[PDB]
DNA sequence: GGCCCCCCCGGC
DNA sequence: TTTCGGGGGGGCC
């Protein structure tokens, strides 16, 4: 890096160093500080969505258990390294068939983001992680667990990271606010929690964006519309007036709400839509072909939204779909 | 703090052919061709984690005795297996000269043959017969078609079954009586439905288990151990209604941090067996799920996709 | 500028970097006013290599402040290959440089040739690596080590050392068979330089592969002798002693098992 | 064959059929050949008498439901093939071009199973194509136009220009043909070429046939006597 | 300049001449002074700004001098694959930042860090974009990354989780106004009011379209030697709009509902060169913005009109699609 | 030479029809430094080559006329090697990538940026040595290339416009994606009038002294091509050269073998409905394609000509332009044409 | 010993 | 047949 820690991004200079500091998975964090404080570490699998914290968590676990120097004491591979059937039978094999250069102990091999290595190289990996099992553990980290062969799942052993947790966010954000010196409203920290969909990298970007977006930090305070700004996220008032427009008023009614409330601020039609799908997902409705024709029709104006097309026939359709599909309540 | 423990799998890996369960049949033939002798050419056949490697190396042990140093050779993935190596160190191994009791041979272990390419395949035929009056072959592999028709016809096949819950059960409760393991009828059940008949996973779920929290109950194994997610996708394709079919995809799936492309793979390869529904309905499905799988690979891969997906499905089941 | 140091023949450097270049990849100089002490971990963290030139290798060696140069053994090669084999050539760096000048001078004519080459950010420790008390040293010509080598890697990829009183044994255990052999310590008056040493405190039995020897047997042609040293449950240390520094070459033996 | 002959057997499809033989069953034996599989298929879907038709489903709207199927198996297989090598789809592959069309059309075999012409059709197709560009580009400089435009509008006026004098005037003709062709750096070989792309009511194989032997060798004295331009050179 | 086209000659020289996209150039102002510059994630529809400012934040960060030895930029035009994603883009990020001179450090703030810009990322493999998730992390105190994009569905989960999101919002008569007036005036271009309006309209969103349509506009009255203000109507007559004369005989023809007529109509049409989507936008424009026309004659043209236009967005044949677009509309 | 080549005008002054376009072009050459990159739009067959080697010629001398075509060489991934004819002359380029399919890419990046990217020596016109003025590459069938060729060219045009200028060349904008619509000046080429195409037809009959019985025959060809003044000229030479260089009143308009099957397939369509009859027009269908004649064209040919049908109802027409339209959605995302030619002559055949 | 080239798979 | 990427196996050197 270059000069101190202040001059990297929050995703970055927030993350665990400890394995105290990580926060919504405790079960996992319990089971895997158990395992290292009476030597029973088995070969390790962390499969979990993006952002939830499973290499803070391999690295602390490393830390924890060689000390500072323990770059100089693990194998660790992953996307950005060459991973082939050649690496695996010999780079890899090297490793675990070799005592620690610089001290004693046992040697740990971490294959992050194993689900881009190919079948071949897993496949060749199963007879190396069972036979230097002795004196070698081996880490594996993924996201998609079709990627990865039976027999590697079947030589580890597995934990889930969930979502992060509505707590475990507000702690963190708390950490981050007191060291910050900054000032966030409890609608805010509502926005921030929704908007971040289990993710803490979300949440960092988007307040070191808020932060940003003060003009004096010092003395000011982070609202849900500074929010709101910021990310050009629909507000719930607007995403409710235009449902309410779409759902008792006639086209031209509806058709001049919609452009109005996506003109004043900006605002784009895929985050709308999402919101609609979000609020009615909680409406009770009297016929199922509603429901139906409501998840269609919307999945189907997404996917055409996803490769472009034309912004105003894509409005029109949505609010079609919508009045279309509520009049089978009758 | 820098000391490992031996994992009950290896530490608990069978070392006397008395000691694998499962598959008994075949179990008892290798075991009075180890009384025997006279070893012919083998492929053992099978699914992970019920014990063929075991097998072949137990029965190569029981066989050899002593010699097992000087008459095995075993190769791997892990190990170069090209045309080259299939025609010098393999032959010149089967071409050497070793002096072995009576009615014993020299023994060549290829561990995951089906990963060896034709090449090799095609040039272990000759030497597989040349040789037979010292050397034999026993091939191990997950998938039998792999291996070539000529190299089949020359051994003689053990396909092997998936263990039953007794026999997992048997093995369970003897590897916790020799660890003193405190346990409870309901966690060594959980246990066994999750190992879905593979012995390591059971071992690996039995060892977590005790080292993260103790006596074995189901609570304690759920807690650590996640039921199959495919159990969860057959559930939320058979619901009688979308309402449950979109809860049960929004709460145990979608909330528990499950990727949209292992939900919609997991959604096919379930579809495909579901034996309890006509061939129509599931051919209209899987092209339902198709569609949905494309378009998450496109990367429009969201919640409503997986809801249209979930509801199209409703409308043909109907 | 902050650093300069000149090599009177540009063929000192590229024989130092060429006694180390095919076993590690990218290496760390961290230059002082005591010379410039450089060093490099291989990919599979199984061997490094330890570089100490002195002041007195150089015509003259100049160094303000202690300097970090990052660099990628593959360029510097490419880029020396660049120069002559009869002209001076000077390290020259900056205050917190970003880039190394290797400066080739040929005195016979008036041809200058400057060559800059971008520092990568390694920030790594040396940990100095030296254990106190080995348990076995021995001394002997690199010429007999670099020929049992390669006539026993032919037999096995592992070969196992013991050290016993008053022997030291090499033993390849491959397929076609099995080769063994067994030195014993001798001094010759006349010619000291073929002489063999060793100085034992308990039995040592270790196993290495037999490419880390391959690789690290090309430092023979910088020194006419080679030590090994030896000890139970640390790295073994084979040095090659230069004019003022040397070339260490720490090895981790294979588990047992 | 016995693939094709296997998947387009009523039997399996049947309720007890499909109890037997299973859907996995099916997507291993497309799995068998995935390369060929669903070619014969689609060779193979009109030939059978069906034996699984629909109450009230006629033999033309199956065929109509698995060509629709062919269609989308197509397009997946061209996703598959791709800039991204999307082989995690080729299951749904298996039932888009294979097992879903058979099942459609399941029946017992009309007559004797056909290998797939698709592959000869291309490789005719890629060759007189590669035809249709040396002859483009041999009349670019003369022309204004694109290779299908050549195809569509200007061959059939070169056809005119070239190959009815021979037939009108005798060897007289030679000498005008000639200068047409060096009015558009026309070869030999190109004049056949184009003779040999027209189709329909305008085949000029028979016609050129008839020609009398002695107007065409003629033709060749003439054309090899004169030394003719190069549009490219160093081809 | 005098030599080159408008769009170029008008690119933001600085972050002060973006017109349009303050929400993010705030914060992008804010990190030329806090020098902590997050992993950023341009994304929008064309014509936007994005291209501009990143690289008006190069020149606010770096200066003219020091950009070339701090800049890594790689577009479409450059080869991808994973094998240079894992060698040449991990080599220029694990290397050192080039020394500011004296002047540098004097005149402009020089962040401790380099700026790899992978412009059109939406354009990357898979697994390219998967080779770059731990470089960019590893390296982040001496490099930062900028992906580009126009369709942000195309960029992987993590990929989008480690960068930070800024979306560039549409360029319209309300928002941009001011930089088009400013363009006319320095070009002296003389229109009638109402005349930029009615071409940020017909640019929707893209303001490099419409600086290209005042620039063609201007060229004409040039030319012209008249001296007379430009007008809407030729304004429209260069951006392709279908006259309304026949877009009313468009809406007759499918009134009258004869399957022929509309066929010889559309036949008759389609040798004018018309595109297909400025007919299917009027058309929306004309059927959904009028009262003689009832909710369900609505709700069902809203989807032929979707149907229609995404059948269009894949390249399709104009002709065959028009038509069945104005035979189903005539049956509703 | 064929009348159609003979006669084709070669400045932006001997154009005949679309005087508004010919002012517009006329406009646009005359400060030409400014020039933005170019997009030409419009039918087959209207001129727009013509117009934009007019308005290359007005920008530089006539000598952009002199042509000369020349082999360039690429090399994939794979080390496949690969040939490119281009047209050049001393003051434009000329390139068609789409002529290697999917390999089209490697121009875009090899062949265009090595031109933008590098000045070119001028030892004409000019005292330094060093051209003082932009390149122009035309582009033809634009709309022909994939998609990431096109994603190639956005940087280019808006990196090196000091010294190349790009004129593709379209007959459809759909393909074409809307960066590079953005980045492109439209200029749309309307199809000439039928009296626009008669006098030209007319010129070229005086010229070449083709006696006529009435002028009306030159109408009947004007109506025959469909605004097509290719086809119109071509076929009004082969007309002549049946006609003995003479056309009566009852000369029959000639048409070509491929429209002739197409015609002869959509009777025998309508008359049988089977799957004996889909067996016959999947032949059908490869020998029409075997012989270079586009998928897209038999689909929209088939269309119309099913359409143009005296004996079908409005249920029957709808239901086939519906189908038509899916099927040409599913050619534009396919590969083998032949599956969806033959699924649309299934469902039309069970419509009727 | 190292490039360089050609050929062949890719689901479970 | 067939659009990358990975692996093997042989041919120059
Ligand atoms: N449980 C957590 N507690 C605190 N911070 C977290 C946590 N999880 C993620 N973060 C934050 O997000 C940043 C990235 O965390 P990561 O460990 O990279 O997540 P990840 O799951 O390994 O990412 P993937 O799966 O490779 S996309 C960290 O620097 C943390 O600041
Ligand atoms: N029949 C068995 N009896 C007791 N333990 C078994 C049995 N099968 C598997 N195990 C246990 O699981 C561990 C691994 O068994 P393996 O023999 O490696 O399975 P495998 O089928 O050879 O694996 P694959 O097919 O290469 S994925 C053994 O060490 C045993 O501890
Ligand atoms: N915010 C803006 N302010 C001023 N001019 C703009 C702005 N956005 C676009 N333009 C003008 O349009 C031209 C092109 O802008 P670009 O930066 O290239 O847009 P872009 O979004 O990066 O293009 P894409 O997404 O790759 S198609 C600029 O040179 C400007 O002349
Ligand atoms: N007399 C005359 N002929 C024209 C004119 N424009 C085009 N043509 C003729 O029409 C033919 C086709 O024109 P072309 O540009 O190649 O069609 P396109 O490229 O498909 O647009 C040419 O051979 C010309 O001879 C015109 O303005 N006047
Ligand atoms: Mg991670
Ligand atoms: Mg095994
Ligand atoms: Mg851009």
């Amino acid at each position: 890096e270059k000069r101190s820690k202040e001059n990297l991004p929050w995703v970055e200079k927030y993350r665990p160093e400890t394995l105290d500091e990580v926060y919504g998975q405790n079960e996992v964090i319990t089971t895997v500080r158990k395992f290292v404080d009476e030597g029973k570490l088995p070969h390790l699998l962390f499969y979990g969505p993006p952002g939830t914290g499973k290499t803070s968590t391999i690295v602390a676990l490393a830390r924890e258990i060689y000390g500072k120097n323990y770059s100089n004491m693990v194998l660790e591979l992953n996307a950005s390294d060459d991973r082939g059937i050649d690496v695996v039978r010999n780079q890899i094999k090297d490793f675990a068939s070799t005592r620690q250069i610089f001290s004693k102990g046992f040697k740990l091999i971490i294959l992050d983001e194993a689900d881009a290595m190919t079948n071949a190289a897993q496949n060749a990996l199963r007879r190396v992680i069972e036979r230097y099992t002795k004196n070698t553990r081996f880490c594996v980290l993924a996201n998609y667990a079709h990627k990865l062969t039976p027999a590697l799942l079947s030589r580890c052993t597995r934990f889930r990271f969930q979502p992060l947790p509505q707590e475990a966010i507000e702690r963190r954000i708390a950490n981050v606010l007191v060291h910050e010196k900054l000032k966030l409203s409890p609608n805010a920290e509502k926005a921030l929690i929704e908007l971040s969909n289990g993710d803490m990298r979300r949440v960092l970007n988007v307040l070191q964006s808020c932060k940003a977006t003060l003009d004096n930090p010092d003395e000011d305070e982070i609202s849900d519309d500074v929010i709101y700004e910021c990310c050009g996220a629909p507000r719930p008032s607007d995403l409710k007036a235009v449902l309410k427009s779409i759902l008792e008023d006639d086209w031209g009614t509806a058709h001049y709400t919609l452009n109005k409330v996506r003109s004043a601020k900006g605002l784009a039609l895929i985050d709308l839509i999402e919101g609609i799908v979000k609020i009615l997902e909680d409406y009770e409705l009297q016929n199922e072909e509603t429901r139906v024709h409501l998840l269609t029709k919307l999945a189907d104006i997404e996917y055409s939204i996803s490769k472009g097309g034309n912004d105003q026939i894509q409005g029109s359709a949505v609010i079609g779909a919508i009045k279309a599909s509520f009049e089978n309540e009758t | 703090t820098l000391s490992l423990q031996l994992p009950w799998v290896e530490k608990y890996r069978p070392q006397v052919l008395s000691d694998i369960v499962g598959n008994k049949e075949t179990i008892d033939r290798l075991q009075q061709i180890a009384k025997d002798g006279n070893m012919p050419h083998m492929i053992i056949s099978g699914m992970p984690g019920i014990g063929k490697t075991t097998s072949v190396h137990c029965l190569a042990h029981e066989l050899l005795g002593r010699s097992y140093a000087d008459g095995v050779l075993e190769l791997n993935a892990s190990d170069d297996r090209g045309i080259d190596v299939v025609r010098n160190q393999i032959k010149h191994f089967a071409q050497k000269k070793l002096h072995l009791p009576p009615g014993k041979h020299k023994i060549v272990i290829l561990d995951e043959a089906d990963s060896m390419t034709a090449g090799a395949q095609q040039a272990l035929r000759r030497t597989m017969e040349l040789y037979s009056n010292s050397t034999r072959f026993a091939f191990a592999c997950n998938q039998s078609n792999k291996i070539i028709e000529p190299l089949q016809s020359r051994c003689a096949i053990l396909r092997y079954s998936k263990l039953s819950d007794e026999d997992v059960l048997k093995r369970l409760l003897q590897i916790i009586k020799l660890e003193d393991v405190k346990y409870t009828n309901d966690g060594l059940e959980a246990i066994i439905f999750t190992a879905e008949g593979d012995m390591r996973q059971a071992i690996n779920n039995l060892q977590s288990t005790v080292a993260g929290h103790g006596l074995v109950n189901a609570d304690n194994v759920f807690k650590i151990v996640d039921s199959p997610h495919p159990l969860i996708v057959k559930k939320m394709l058979l619901a009688s209604n979308l309402e449950d079919s979109i809860q049960i995809l929004r709460t145990d799936l979608w909330k528990k941090g499950y990727s949209s492309i292992d939900i919609v793979t997991t959604s096919f390869r379930v579809t495909k067996n579901l034996a309890q529904v006509k061939e129509s309905v599931r051919l209209e499905m899987i092209k339902e799920i198709g569609l949905t799988h494309m378009r998450i690979l496109e990367g429009v891969g969201t919640y409503l996709q997986l809801a249209s997906m979930l509801a199209k499905i409703h409308k043909l089941n109907n | 500028s902050m650093l300069e140091a000149k090599f009177e023949e540009a063929s000192l450097f590229k024989r130092i970097i060429d006694g180390f270049k095919d076993c590690v990849q990218l290496v760390n100089f961290q230059c002082k006013e005591d010379g410039i002490i450089a060093q490099a971990v291989d990919d599979s963290r199984v061997l490094l290599v330890s570089l100490e030139i002195g002041v007195e290798a150089f015509q003259e060696y100049r160094c303000d402040h202690p300097v970090t140069l990052g660099m990628d053994l593959t360029s510097l090669s490419k880029i020396l290959r660049c120069g002559n084999n009869t002209d001076t050539l000077t390290l020259i760096a900056d205050n917190t440089p970003d880039s190394i000048i290797l400066l080739f001078e040929d005195t016979k004519k008036d041809r200058i040739a400057e060559y800059s080459l971008k520092l990568m950010d390694i920030d790594a420790d040396f940990l100095k690596i030296e254990e106190l008390q080995y348990d076995s040293t021995l001394s002997l010509p690199s010429s007999e080590f670099s020929k049992i080598v390669r006539d026993l890697s032919q037999l096995s990829d592992s070969i196992n050392i013991m050290i016993t009183k008053e022997t030291i044994k090499f033993v390849a255990d491959g397929d076609i068979g099995s080769g063994s052999v067994i030195i014993k310590p001798f001094v010759d008056m006349e010619h000291p330089e073929t002489s063999i040493k060793l100085e034992m405190d308990q039995p040592v039995d270790l196993t290495f592969g037999a490419k880390y020897l391959l690789d690290i047997i090309k430092g023979s042609s910088l020194s006419d002798r080679v030590g090994i040293r030896l000890s139970s449950e640390a790295p073994a240390l084979f040095q090659f002693d230069l004019k003022s520094g040397f070339l260490q070459f720490f090895l981790a033996p294979k588990f047992n098992d | 064959f016995d693939i094709a002959h296997k998947m387009l057997d009523g039997q399996i499809y049947s309720d007890i059929g499909s109890r037997n033989f299973t859907l996995n069953d099916k997507i291993a034996l497309y799995f068998d050949d995935f390369d060929f599989t669903p070619l014969m298929i689609q060779e193979n879907y009109l030939s059978t008498r069906p034996s699984v038709l629909k109450p009230g489903q006629s033999h033309l709207e199956a065929v109509a439901e698995a060509a629709n199927c062919i269609s989308l198996g197509d397009i997946v297989e061209k996703k598959i093939r791709s800039s991204e090598q999307l082989w995690s789809l080729l299951p749904l592959h298996a039932v888009l071009s294979s097992v879903y069309p058979a099942s459609k059309v399941a029946g017992h075999m009309a007559g004797r199973i056909n290998f797939t012409a698709w592959l000869g059709q291309n490789s005719k197709s890629a060759k007189y194509y590669r035809l249709l560009q040396e002859i483009h580009y041999h009349t670019r400089l003369g022309t204004s136009t694109d290779k299908i435009g050549l195809r569509l509008d200007y061959l059939p006026t070169f056809r005119k220009r070239l190959l009815d004098p021979f037939l009108k005037q005798g060897a007289d003709a030679i000498s005008s043909v000639i200068e047409v062709m060096d009015d558009y750096y026309l070869t030999k070989e190109d004049w056949d070429s184009i003779m040999e792309f027209f189709v329909g009511p305008d085949v000029t194989t028979a016609i050129i046939k008839k020609i009398p032997a002695t107007v065409k060798s003629g033709f060749t004295r003439k054309y090899n006597s004169m030394t003719h331009p190069v549009a490219i050179y160093r081809t | 300049l005098a030599q080159q086209p408008w769009v170029e000659k008008y690119r933001p020289k600085n972050l002060d001449e973006v017109t349009a996209q303050d929400h993010a150039v705030t914060v992008l102002k804010k990190t030329l002074k806090s020098a902590n510059l997050p992993h950023m994630l341009f994304y929008g529809p064309p014509g936007t700004g994005k291209t501009s400012t990143i690289l008006a934040l190069t020149k606010e960060l770096y200066g003219p001098d020091l950009m070339k030895s701090r800049i890594l930029e790689l577009n479409a035009s450059d080869e991808r694959g994973i094998s240079i994603v894992r060698e040449k883009v991990k080599n220029f990020a694990r290397l050192t930042v080039s020394k500011p001179s004296k002047h540098d450090l004097e005149n402009y703030p020089c962040p401790p860090y380099k700026i790899i810009i992978l412009d059109e990322a939406d354009s990357m493999t898979a697994d390219a974009q998967s080779a770059l998730r731990r470089t960019m992390e590893t390296y982040s105190g001496v490099t930062r990354f900028c992906l580009i994009c126009n369709y942000v569905t195309r960029i992987i989960d993590p990929l989008a989780s480690r960068c930070s999101k800024f979306r560039f919002k549409a360029l319209d008569a309300s928002n941009a106004i001011d930089r088009l007036r400013f363009i006319s005036e320095q070009e002296n271009v003389k229109c009638d009011d109402g005349v930029l309006e009615r071409i940020l309209d017909i640019s929707a969103g893209d303001l490099r379209r419409g600086i290209t349509l005042l620039q063609s506009a201007s060229k004409g009255a040039q030319y012209l030697g008249d001296g007379k203000n430009i007008t809407s109507t030729q304004v429209e007559e260069l951006a392709g709009v279908v006259p309304h004369d026949i877009l009313i005989e468009i809406v007759e023809k499918v009134k009258s509902g004869d399957f022929d007529e509309i066929k010889k109509y559309v036949n008759t049409f389609m040798k004018s060169g018309w595109s297909a989507a400025s007919v299917v936008n009027q058309l929306h424009e004309y059927y959904i913005t009028n009262d003689n026309f009832d909710t369900n004659f609505k709700n069902q043209i809203s989807w032929l009109l979707f149907t229609t236009d995404s059948r269009l967005n894949n390249g399709t044949n104009e002709h065959i699609q028009l038509l069945n677009l104005l035979v189903k509309i005539s049956q509703l | 030479s064929l009348w159609v080549d003979k006669y084709r005008p070669k400045s932006l002054n001997a154009l005949s029809h679309n005087e508004e376009l010919t002012n517009f072009l006329k406009s646009l050459s005359d400060q030409p430094r400014d020039l933005p990159h170019l997009l030409l739009y419009g039918p087959n067959g209207t001129g727009k080559k013509t117009r934009c080697m007019a308005l290359l010629e007005s920008i530089f001398g006539p000598g952009v006329y002199r042509l000369k075509i020349d082999v360039r060489q690429f090399v994939t991934a794979s080390n496949r090697k690969l040939e490119l004819n281009v047209v050049s002359s001393p003051y434009h380029l000329e390139i068609t990538p789409s002529d290697m399919g999917n390999n089209d890419r490697i121009v875009i990046q090899e062949l265009l940026k090595e031109v933008a990217q590098m000045e070119q020596v001028d030892f004409q016109d000019s005292k330094d040595g060093l051209a003082h003025r932009y390149k122009c590459v035309i582009i033809n069938e634009a709309n022909s290339l994939t998609k990431d060729a096109q994603a190639a060219l956005r940087r280019t045009m808006e990196k090196y416009s000091k010294n190349i200028r790009l004129i593709m060349v379209c007959d459809s904008m759909s393909p074409i994606i809307a960066p590079i619509k953005s980045r492109c000046l439209l200029i749309r080429c309307p199809a000439p009038s039928d009296s626009e195409i008669s006098t030209i037809l007319s010129d070229v009959v005086t010229n070449e002294r083709i006696q006529l019985e009435t002028k009306d025959i030159l109408k009947r060809i004007a109506q025959a091509s469909n605004g097509n003044l290719r086809v119109s000229l071509l076929m009004l030479e082969s007309m002549a050269l049946n006609n003995e260089l003479a056309l009566k009143s009852s000369s029959p308009i000639i048409k070509p073998d491929w429209i002739i099957v197409i015609h002869k397939l959509t009777r025998k369509i309508v008359k049988e409905r089977s799957v004996n009859s889909l067996i016959e027009c999947r032949a059908v269908l490869y020998d029409l394609l075997a012989h270079c004649i586009p998928a897209n064209i038999i689909l929209k040919e088939l269309t119309f000509s099913l359409l143009d049908v005296e004996t079908l109802n409005t249920t029957n027409k709808s239901s086939i332009i519906e189908y038509s339209s899916v099927f040409d959605e599913r050619l534009s995302l396919g590969n083998k044409a032949i599956f969806h030619l033959e699924g649309f002559i299934a469902k039309v055949m069970c419509c009727l």
